[PDB]
């Protein structure tokens, strides 16, 4: 009825430049990605009812808008720190664990990418402070990252950014494989709006 | 001349 | 291909989807809802649309509605040097408007005189009388249609006469409706494709 | 002028 059209409409709205913006970050087409990102920004200020998917979408989409800037250190994403993009990325990500009532061992694997690309991506910039910071909080596990976490000390005091582990670093690779843990956990079907697309256009 | 429903917190851009 | 052209169908259905809820808010003066509504589809815009007349005509009218709903405000810019008021950067929009929907001048000229009159009648209700002679000479000294009015405004400014019939009687809020109904007039008024999949979905 | 904001399509205001 009235009002119930505008949210359902809303939500054909959210849910199609959701699945555009996956695809467009599928194809490394960031520029895109952020484009239908900031379309799907000016669309939360409307009424869109409340469905539990479109809450699990918003998180992904967090997810990944923090994990596509996470270059850019004097980006942020809160206002109260302070914290780096990739930061932020962990904290979305705890709410993906929760939300999707995911277990630890699974959101664990993907974890230890972000933790070891946001302390990477510091020393990158020089920033070692926060590299430290971020490493010390974050990173400090034991088992089978402690190869890995003393390289990062030791490049961190000595700032060699020559490393192999700084220098053989990939930034695609790492979100690349970031979108395809996300997707994991994903329904799967496609969006209303595209396909009557399909049956309009044949 | 309203005309939200939902708040922050489901920031995506920065 | 039917990829990307699946994309711009799409896009052009959600901007005309979001065209027609901002016409609706602006009607029922909810002016806080158009704005939203408005920054919704400037960041579509930017989406591959294809070529299309009607999305183009569709962001005139939009472009003009939006300088009409600041209109009061002479301390807002849509230039980025800050020249122009809104209701002068209307009366630009206005134009563009005759010439994309192929409107004779007849057709034009009364809603162009309202924009014209709204324009200078602000700058004088704020008290910006050099504003508004400005105004007022770059728009209404070369206009047919304006002089009687365009006299009974010198004399107003001259003597600073707010308290003048047609400075008293004047309503902005009777203005931006008049406005939108002119444009509205040469609209396709048919329901958006969005609308109507939504009220069968729903029935 | 305006001409290259217009041409932008841009719907909101400058400032």
């Amino acid at each position: 009825g009235e009002a119930r059209l505008e949210e359902a409409v809303n939500r054909w709205v959210l849910k199609f430049y959701f699945h555009e913006a996956l695809r467009a970050f599928r194809g490394s087409r960031y520029g895109d990605f952020r484009q239908i990102r900031d379309i799907m920004q000016a669309l939360l200020v409307r009424p869109l009812g409340k469905e539990h998917t479109v809450s699990r979408l918003l998180r992904v989409m967090q997810c990944l808008s923090r994990i596509e800037e996470g270059e850019n250190l004097d980006c942020s994403f809160d206002m109260e720190a302070e914290l780096t993009p990739l930061e932020s990325a962990i904290n979305v990500l705890e709410m993906i664990k929760t939300e999707f009532t995911l277990t630890e061992a699974v959101v664990e694997s993907s974890r230890k990418l972000v933790k070891e690309a946001a302390v990477i991506i510091c020393i990158k910039n020089k920033e070692f402070e926060k590299a430290s910071k971020i490493l010390k909080k974050h990173m400090s596990k034991d088992p089978t990252t402690q190869k890995l976490r003393n390289d990062l000390l030791n490049i961190i005091r000595e700032k060699n950014l020559a490393h192999p582990v700084i220098q053989n670093f990939s930034y695609e690779t790492f979100q690349q494989k970031m979108l395809r843990f996300l997707e994991s956990h994903l329904d799967d079907a496609e969006p209303y709006l595209l396909t009557m697309a399909k049956k309009a256009l044949k | 001349e309203n005309r939200e429903l939902e708040l922050e917190a489901y920031r995506l851009g920065p």
